[PDB]
């Protein structure tokens, strides 16, 4: 339940997609969007054409928002607390669209770290989005 | 499934560049690294207790390229993946009792394999299009 | 979906007992009780902030029924529930965008409600036959 | 995340069920290998016909967690820390038999539990074992 190793792993990630996190933030978005249509129905006022403004805008509110997490991993469940209540009693996010956008994110690294994403990488990136996923779906539990 | 002739460009411009004696083997690998409950099914291959000792497996590696062989069947026969995966199916469910939910792991896993392979190049639009394949093939692998 | 003699048994027995006016808005009203974030699909229906407002909202048992009525059919064509819940699927998949996940849900909701209506007489080999059947379903409005 | 007005539903039912929670826990399990033939894969050793003295003494340990998991609830992860170590690392049991068996475990509760089992109840419950499942697959995050 990130161990050592697992932190370490996010770490180097984390440091190698740098000040590119906002950029892939909105990628991962757009993938979630075109991948899984159903997920559109919770932007229904953002336009999800490629280029959208909107887009790149949430997907540096996103990135910003995994950074926070990786940061204070240690205590995500106090760190992620705001975005809990809004993403389950405000926005009601079905909590399998959770691992939709974890897949699309993962998939957006491996498009962009060729280097980085090795199977014990990926492991551990899987490992700390469930965590995140988890943190944001407690307020269902 | 039935994909629209730019999801079938997509899909197919691809494939074809795909290393079939690899690829497979690293989707399989990959599975049993970051779902580790997969292995439960594998207690024949040997060494599974690290992430190089599954990669560099023989017959992790042997393996993944049937699996390969059966997405490439799967693709060309998408209009009859019931058909196809028939017998497939029976063992998976009947013999092996795997739940389903892993054959959409597999398949979501592949995805991460075609990206990290082909970078830049699997683009979010050809994303979707395998999405929608690795779909229909774990809904046929599922009818039993 | 096909369910051995013994199964079918089992489900028709059960089925015939069950008050056709209730229980089909019971399975939904539970299911926007405990998985609130499916009342996102139901901003006409009026006060659903309490589990009281939910269960005795007019909106969500007349719904109900509609809802068990479609169960009803389906158990009559077990054979065809691809073409019987064919419109269904465009509704509920390309129009409404619900992830199939929640035909699961509601399927096992419903098998709560026969269970808490019916007691010792909903068996455990009595809730296995349910359990194909609401799976079969689920599987029939996900196909879109 | 198992708020006061679930904790009081969840005392309430377990109140209800008293001594029968064993023998609920061997229905519930019963109810799994009935219903979701996959998990049999899981007990090869078991003889798990009806009357099974195997699935009766399973269903009573079963409960028995079941029970120390309510009686320590502001805090199941270090009380359910070593069966959660059992069924990730040795077991290796797939996450998705936890939804399968919690669902079971509801069933039967309904089935015995005419008066108590209310939406509110029902809810309460469900949370509650969502959050023993969350606890028992931490180990793969
Ligand atoms: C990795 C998990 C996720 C992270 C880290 C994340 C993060 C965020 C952040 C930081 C915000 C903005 C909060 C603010 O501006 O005050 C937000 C808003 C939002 N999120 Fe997420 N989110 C996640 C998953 C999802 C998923 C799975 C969905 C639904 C498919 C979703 C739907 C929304 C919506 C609709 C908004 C508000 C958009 C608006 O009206 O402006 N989020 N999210
Ligand atoms: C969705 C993708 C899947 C496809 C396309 C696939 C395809 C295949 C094929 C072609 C075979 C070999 C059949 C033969 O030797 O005749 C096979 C065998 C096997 N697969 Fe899969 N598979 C998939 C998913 C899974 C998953 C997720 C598991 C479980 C974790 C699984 C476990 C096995 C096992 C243990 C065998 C060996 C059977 C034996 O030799 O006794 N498969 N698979
Ligand atoms: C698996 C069981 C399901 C069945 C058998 C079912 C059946 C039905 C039927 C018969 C209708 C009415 C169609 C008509 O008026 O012509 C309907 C409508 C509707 N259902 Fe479902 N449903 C299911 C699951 C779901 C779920 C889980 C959701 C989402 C949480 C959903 C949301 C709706 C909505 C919003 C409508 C209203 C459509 C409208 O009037 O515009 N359904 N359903
Ligand atoms: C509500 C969640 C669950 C609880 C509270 C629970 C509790 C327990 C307990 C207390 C034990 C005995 C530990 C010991 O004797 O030292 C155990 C063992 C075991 N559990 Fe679970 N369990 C849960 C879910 C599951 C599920 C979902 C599966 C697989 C489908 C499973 C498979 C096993 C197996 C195979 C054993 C060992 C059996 C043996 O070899 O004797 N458990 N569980
Ligand atoms: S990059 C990667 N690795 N695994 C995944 C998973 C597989 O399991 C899933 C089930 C349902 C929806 C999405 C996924 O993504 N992505
Ligand atoms: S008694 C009750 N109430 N809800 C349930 C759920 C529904 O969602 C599921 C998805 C997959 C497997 C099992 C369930 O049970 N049971
Ligand atoms: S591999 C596959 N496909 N379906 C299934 C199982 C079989 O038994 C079930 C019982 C209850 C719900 C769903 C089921 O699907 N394995
Ligand atoms: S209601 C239903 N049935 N299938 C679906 C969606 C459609 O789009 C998908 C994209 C990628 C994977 C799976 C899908 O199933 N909604
Ligand atoms: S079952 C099971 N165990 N872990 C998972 C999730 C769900 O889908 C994912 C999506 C992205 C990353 C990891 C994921 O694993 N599902
Ligand atoms: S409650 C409930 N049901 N499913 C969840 C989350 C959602 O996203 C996940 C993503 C990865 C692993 C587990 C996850 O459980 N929370
Ligand atoms: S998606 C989603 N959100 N919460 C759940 C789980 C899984 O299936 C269950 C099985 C038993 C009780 C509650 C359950 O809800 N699945
Ligand atoms: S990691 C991973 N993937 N899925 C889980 C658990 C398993 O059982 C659950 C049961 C109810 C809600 C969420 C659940 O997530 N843990």
């Amino acid at each position: 339940v990130l161990s050592p190793a697992d932190k370490t792993n996010v770490k180097a990630a984390w440091g190698k997609v740098g000040a590119h996190a906002g950029e892939y933030g909105a990628e991962a978005l757009e993938r979630m969007f075109l991948s899984f249509p159903t997920t559109k129905t919770y932007f229904p006022h953002f336009d999800l054409s490629h280029g959208s403004a909107q887009v790149k805008g949430h997907g540096k509110k996103v990135a910003d928002a995994l950074t926070n997490a990786v940061a204070h991993v240690d205590d995500m469940p106090n760190a992620l607390s705001a975005l809990s209540d809004l993403h389950a009693h405000k926005l009601r996010v079905d909590p399998v669209n959770f691992k939709l956008l974890s897949h699309c994110l993962l998939v957006t690294l491996a498009a962009h770290l060729p280097a980085e994403f090795t199977p014990a990488v990926h492991a551990s990136l899987d490992k700390f989005l469930a965590s995140v996923s988890t943190v944001l779906t407690s307020k269902y539990r | 499934v039935h994909l629209t002739p730019e999801e079938k460009s997509a899909v197919t411009a691809l494939w074809g560049k795909v290393n079939v004696d690899e690829v497979g083997g690293e989707a399989l690998g990959r599975l049993l690294v970051v779902y580790p409950w997969t292995q439960r099914f594998f207690e024949s291959f040997g060494d599974l207790s690290t992430p190089d000792a599954v990669m560099g497996n023989p017959k992790v590696k042997a393996h993944g390229k049937k699996v390969l062989g059966a997405f490439s069947d799967g693709l060309a026969h998408l209009d009859n993946l019931k058909g196809t995966f028939a017998t497939l199916s029976e063992l998976h469910c009947d013999k092996l009792h795997v739940d389903p939910e892993n054959f959409r792991l597999l398949g979501n896993v592949l995805v991460c394999v075609l990206a990290h392979h082909f970078g830049k190049e699997f683009t979010p639009p050809v994303q979707a299009a395998y999405q929608k394949v690795v779909a229909g093939v774990a809904n046929a692998l599922a009818h039993k």
